[PDB]
């Protein structure tokens, strides 16, 4: 007819309280798989441009169509097992529910749809129970919440604070409860967003929520997966104002990995990813405990790490950095690239090092012999005495 | 299949 | 002189049965002996039946102790693994010591072989090393083992008749003799004979084929089938390769493959299973589901 | 013969390799002992007190320690020093630290002579509590169990009105912890304060938006439940404890499932058949797995303390039609899971009923692909029989044990072979010989070695109850019979058995019919079968004669120490030195 604003409000209630167990393989009528293909390319086809009727009948749809106490998991305890190898538990019902979310998004998504439709019908407890969500479907399931989530976050700016406060709420008890949860990778990515377009002066409570909850997801032993994503945020946190740099810097290098060769790896790959937007003066303000360490890198027997750590000496702007100061570092990193190396067995990091050394030649000559001097000094006296 | 030198 | 030591072994091993890892100060000292024990041996072992092969373990070691519990315990039966000891699993460490001291230990009642893994390499690659310092605090349990895993033998001859090794064959060598000259006291090569033995593969695609692991190739039936002939072989007996049905048999029954670690990686759901060669060396196959834990 | 070492530990505890900071934190007791009370008192607290670590390995030492110092910081007169330090540790962010120091913090409060809580102790959980970080109010949850009791009674209300603060928090994290507490603090309080005060922040933390905090409300219920007279529990108990029963939240259903049996119990006798017992159908009846198995598990329970006077019939009318259904499950776990436990109904319901209805099922099980259900129900038929008549049981059961006897899965076959040496005395001698015998022999010839072992075992077992008399004529032959069979893996079982029978059959048979065959096999090409009679012979040998000892024995077991294999070697002289035979 031309009086639609009950033929959905119909409609919908028709798919609504639908509601149909996929966990039988019985009483194969659609009916739904298409009431909704069609509420879909009805408000997507520009078949509209009108149809704000004061109605929540979609809310409420979703709100009863998602809104569930999510199974019991399907994967392993977690000692033993490595999350990254874990077999994603596709969830049935996906074929319908693909189009709740679907449709729900290409809703408030679209234009001369206001945020006073929904102000009062997408209510922090609707916020909330979308969050638990975040739990397992491979992406899919996720990947949706994911985007809606973010969303509903850049249009009321009314339960940005809740969004925000609930997301930490999750990473704590992630952190110290249970060391475990799937949606800290999405969450993450949808963290990237926000920081990136924060308050230009910064709010005191974000440096809270990057100093006390960001830094300490590095701890986590599972950090194989959100790791990059985190990071991510960890950088477009300090491009955001480079003031944290100092304190960040300070916190990787306490929290760095002791007996988890791949974290190390990580770290010292995060590391770089920060030294690159370094800012000059702040550098200064680690580089001594930062070079300590990654002397400790180079000297590793884990190939995998050594390795990565050398790898530093291929940037140009780290290694500009470590001329400006080569005074206080080159003494720090030398004792290890000119370590004895002639009792290993990667018969290949002998070479990778007598080029970084190489390369600090062609820097500062002077200072590289000069310590080479100090060094093989200092070296001869403990070969002296220490043999009596 | 978790990764080629072998599930 | 004599009770000075042999008493103590059948202590370590009693403990480390119980799943409790020997002492850093006393690995080493296992491993020690293990050595002179070990440089004697062949790069082609030659031992007699009856015994039973055993292939792959990956660390699982409760998974190994159910092994035990069905092809009988040592010294009471003959054994013979064919490498991977270390990765993948959650008690590395306890299963190889153990697996060790027993060599030390009956020394002519079990037989064991390098495989892919016994590398430096690989061990920090895959597991092994970290779970050295999770389990040790420092580095020296690994390089302490890391050193014995060079003197392991790379293959096997049961009364002449069976071949035996971790991967397979190898272009670089035709013959056993062609393998007695080797030189194992080394870390596996990324190429070469030797890394070839402790990676080949059998395959489906006939002639020498280049393996889609990155080392090592891919024989087939016309390769395996020389081979056997040449040297005089009946039978060559691998294990390298997860076979989801515990055991395979490939190449017309020529060359057969043997993975020993249940449900492997703890993530796989396979079977596992061994083979027992009796006192007139005949194929009789016990497959077996990982140890409720 | 001196103090400089002590003296350097009180200098490595800054020295910065954190690895030795911590041992001489580890240590920190011969410290305040080599340091001397008045000192420790005044000196190595307040550094201790004033010094910020980082490492979290040294800092749980640290929190561990302090705990003791009750004596070394001079006794309960002191022992408010410890405070400062422990109520930093109790802020620690890494939780392990922190909650050792909460451990502590109570371990020692003990000590506190009220005057000191009241003034010390007390305003530490004040002030922990009054924290701006989530994780000091955590911990400050577990901090008032320990001293409501000694404070005043006008110290107790404000320690209450605190109590109920943390529990009405913003973060869920500190109301989940208030919420876990919730019980012991019930446990404390006068009776009256439990009703007036408890039982609504019990309801609240029961209806929580997070369903994570909901459950552990359910916990709860039970340790209040018991400190509440009967009366009341139908007015401020029941609502909620139903409510929890039906939540949407599986995670909260399913508490109610697991700590049902310790909620009826608490509950009541009576309330429980009233309210529990439907209830209990539902959780069978449940959607979800686990609420589903979560309740198998505490069906004989239940049943054993239901009422006196309505067991037998709740059991028949209401119970047993639902477990019908379960038997029937698609979910292994719950077939599994009731499938250990539904036997233990068999004494309840009588001779009767048991085998006209539960003895069907025992059937469903012991024949159920899912070797757990099979597994889980084979283990119990030491039992059955003490209902339904010996007799039924050889009639209606002993032919699907007599198959899985010899399944595939070893675990079940070896399940029977354990079961045995009862169904044999039980059904009499005479029937085994007839139809059980070859079972419990072919089982000395199994593939799996665990199998074989253990039924060599199983035979000692027989041998105690059929004498040693039946043993030479029924079992001593075809044991022997063994020692042929190529495969020297079970050619070897015949001096295992031996090994065995001996310790039962008297130095005669011993001697005239194992004796000679230990000796015919000393001489076998297989080493691993030589070296083993070695033990064997030091194993059956006290029971030889001295006679036959130096006879026999010794002059072979001499043609073995100079053997080729060393392994044979070894045991021959190890069988000696034993045996006393040089
Ligand atoms: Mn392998
Ligand atoms: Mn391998």
């Amino acid at each position: 007819q031309e009086k639609l604003f009950i033929q959905k409000l119909r409609q919908c209630c028709v798919l609504f309280d639908f509601v149909s167990d996929p966990l039988s393989d019985l009483k194969w009528k659609e009916v739904k798989r298409a009431a909704l293909s069609e509420m879909v390319e009805y408000i997507t086809h520009n078949r509209n441009v009108i149809t704000e009727p004061i109605y929540p009948e979609v809310v409420h749809m979703f709100a009863v169509n998602m809104f569930r106490t999510l199974p019991p998991s399907s994967n392993p305890t977690g000692a033993e097992f490595d999350p990254e190898e874990d077999e994603p538990t596709l969830e049935a019902a996906w074929p319908h529910l693909q189009l709740v979310y679907e449709f729900f998004l290409r809703f408030l998504e679209s234009p001369d749809f206001q945020p006073n439709i929904a102000k009062k019908y997408i209510d922090q407890k609707f916020v909330l129970q979308l969050l638990e969500l975040f739990d397992s479907e491979d992406p899919r399931e996720r990947d949706f919440l994911k985007t809606t989530l973010h969303r509903i976050y850049g249009k009321f700016l009314g339960l940005r604070a809740y969004i925000r406060k609930q997301i930490n709420n999750i990473f704590y008890r992630f952190i110290y409860e249970t060391e475990h949860h799937n949606g800290i990778a999405e969450l993450l990515e949808i963290l990237g967003s926000i920081i990136n377009g924060f308050a230009l002066p910064l709010k005191e409570e974000h440096k809270i929520f990057l100093l006390k909850v960001l830094l300490p997801l590095h701890k986590v032993k599972s950090l194989s997966v959100y790791h990059p994503q985190l990071a991510y945020c960890v950088v477009q946190f300090l491009e955001k104002d480079s003031t944290l740099t100092e304190p960040v810097v300070m916190a990787l290098l306490k929290y760095w990995p002791k007996t988890h060769s791949p974290k190390e790896v990580m770290f010292l790959n995060e590391l770089e990813e920060i030294l690159d937007v370094i800012e000059p003066s702040e550098f200064v303000k680690i580089m001594e405990p930062l070079f300590r360490q990654l002397a400790k890198c180079v000297s590793s027997p884990h190939f995998q790490v050594a390795e990565r750590a050398l790898y530093y000496w291929n940037n140009e702007y780290i290694m500009s950095l470590i001329s400006d100061n080569a005074a206080k570092i080159l003494p720090i990193m030398f004792p290890s690239l000119y370590r004895n190396s002639k009792t290993h067995w990667n018969k290949t990091i002998h070479g990778l090092i007598y080029n970084a050394l190489k390369l600090f030649m062609e820097m500062n000559q002077k200072l590289f012999d000069d310590c080479t001097q100090q060094f093989k000094a200092e070296k001869l006296k403990e070969k002296l005495k220490m043999k009596e | 299949x978790l990764x080629r030198x072998x599930x | 002189d004599e009770k000075v030591f042999t008493k103590e072994l059948d202590q370590w091993i009693e403990q480390l049965n119980e799943c409790k890892q020997l002492s850093e100060s006393q690995v080493k000292s296992l491993c020690e002996k293990a050595k002179e024990i070990l440089t004697k041996e062949s790069n082609v072992q030659e031992v007699r039946c009856p015994v039973t092969v055993c292939g792959d373990v990956h660390g699982q070691f409760h998974d190994l102790m159910e092994l035990f519990r069905i092809g009988g315990k040592s010294p009471d039966t003959n054994y013979l693994f064919m490498g991977d000891y270390v990765d993948r699993g959650y008690y590395s460490v306890e299963t190889v010591t153990l697996l060790v001291a027993l060599k030390v230990r009956y020394r002519e009642r079990i037989t064991i072989l390098r495989g892919n893994h016994e590398s430096r390499q690989i061990t920090q690659v895959y597991g092994f090393y970290d779970e050295c310092l999770r389990k040790y605090g420092n580095a020296n349990v690994w390089k302490y083992f890391t050193d014995l895993f060079d003197y392991l033998p790379l293959t096997a001859l049961v009364d002449g008749q069976i071949f035996c090794l971790h991967g397979g064959l190898s272009p670089s060598i035709d013959t056993l003799d062609h393998i007695r000259a080797l030189d194992r006291l080394q870390e596996v090569p990324h190429e070469g004979p030797m890394c070839d033995l402790l990676w080949s593969d059998p395959d489906d695609r006939g002639g020498w084929g280049i393996s889609p692991r990155g080392a090592g190739y891919t024989f087939g039936q016309d390769i395996s089938e020389t081979f056997n002939h040449a040297n005089g072989l009946t039978l060559v007996s691998r294990a390298h390769q997860l076979v989801m049905e515990g055991y395979n048999w490939c190449h017309d029954r020529n060359v057969v493959t043997i993975f020993s670690a249940p449900n492997y990686c703890y993530r796989c759901g396979n079977q596992a299973a061994i083979m027992e060669l009796d006192d007139t060396l005949k194929y009789s196959f016990l497959q077996f589901d990982p140890a409720p834990r | 013969d001196s103090l400089y070492p002590i003296a350097v530990l009180i200098d490595e505890l800054r020295n910065e390799d954190v690895q030795l900071r911590l041992n001489s934190i580890k240590k920190l007791s011969t410290i305040a002992l080599a340091l001397g009370v008045e000192r420790t008192r005044s000196e190595l607290l307040p550094f201790l007190t004033d010094t910020i670590y980082d490492e979290d390995e040294v800092l749980l030492a640290l929190a561990e320690q302090l705990g003791t110092f009750t004596t070394l910081v001079g006794g309960p007169e002191y022992v408010h020093c410890l405070l400062p330090p422990l109520e930093s540790l109790a802020t620690v962010e890494e939780t392990v630290v922190r909650d050792k120091a909460v451990e502590s913090l109570r371990a020692i409060s003990h000590e506190h002579s009220p005057s000191d809580l009241e003034a010390h102790f007390v305003p530490l959980v004040k002030r922990l509590a009054g924290g701006d970080w989530f994780t000091s109010r955590t911990s400050a949850c577990g901090l008032f169990s320990v001293c409501y009791p000694r404070v005043s009674s006008a110290v107790k209300a404000e320690l209450r009105q605190y109590f109920r603060n943390l529990c009405s928090d913003d973060t869920p994290m500190v109301r989940r912890a208030a919420a876990s507490k919730l019980g012991e603090f019930a446990k404390v309080l006068e009776l009256d304060n439990v009703k007036s005060e408890i039982i609504p922040m019990f309801s609240n933390l029961a209806s929580d938006e997070q369903d994570s905090v909901r459950l552990l409300a359910v916990e709860a219920c039970v340790n209040i439940a018991q400190l509440l007279p009967q009366e009341d529990l139908e007015a401020l108990v029941m609502p909620t404890l139903r409510q929890a029963a039906e939540d949407k939240s599986w995670r909260v259903r399913y508490m109610v499932a697991d700590k049902f049996t310790e909620l009826q119990k608490a509950v009541g006798p009576e309330i429980t058949k009233t309210d529990l017992v439907p209830a209990f159908q539902n959780l069978m009846k449940d959607c979800e797995a686990e609420v589903r198995a979560a309740a198998s598990h505490k069906v004989k329970e239940f049943c054993e303390n239901l009422s006196a006077d309505c067991r037998e019939n709740v059991i028949m009318s209401q119970i047993l039609p639902c477990i019908k259904e379960l038997v029937s499950d698609a979910n292994q776990h719950v077939k599994s899971a009731l499938a250990s436990v539904i036997m233990g109904l068999s004494p309840i319901l009588g001779k009767d009923n048991t085998i006209e209805h539960l003895l069907p099922l025992f059937l469903a099980q012991l024949k159920d692909e899912c070797p757990e259900v099979r597994l889980n129900i084979i283990s119990n038929l030491d039992c059955v029989n003490e209902v339904i008549g010996i007799r039924q049981l050889s009639q209606s059961l002993l032919p699907a044990i007599v198959e899985l006897a010899e399944d595939a899965k070893w675990r079940v076959r070896l399940a029977i072979i354990e079961y045995m040496p009862l169904l044999a005395g039980q059904l009499g001698v005479e029937f085994f010989d007839e139809k059980l015998n070859s079972l419990c022999m072919a089982w000395l010839v199994d593939h799996v070695y665990a199998i074989r072992e253990a039924a060599t075992s199983n035979l000692k077992k027989l041998v105690e109850k059929f004498g040693k008399e039946w043993a030479h004529a029924t079992i001593i032959p075809k044991v022997l019979a063994m020692s042929g069979d190529p495969n020297y893996l079970h050619r070897m079982t015949t001096l295992f058995c031996i090994n065995v029978l001996s310790e039962v059959c008297g130095q005669d048979i011993t001697t005239k019919h194992m004796l000679p065959t230990v000796l015919r096999m000393a001489g076998d090409p297989v080493a691993n079968v030589r070296f083993n009679v070695a033990k064997s012979l030091q194993k059956i040998g006290p029971i030889l004669d001295n006679s036959t000892l130096q006879s026999e024995v010794k002059p072979i077991l001499e043609k073995l120490t100079q053997d080729q294999d060393v392994d044979v070697k070894y045991f021959a002289q190890e069988a000696l030195t034993v045996l006393s035979l040089a």
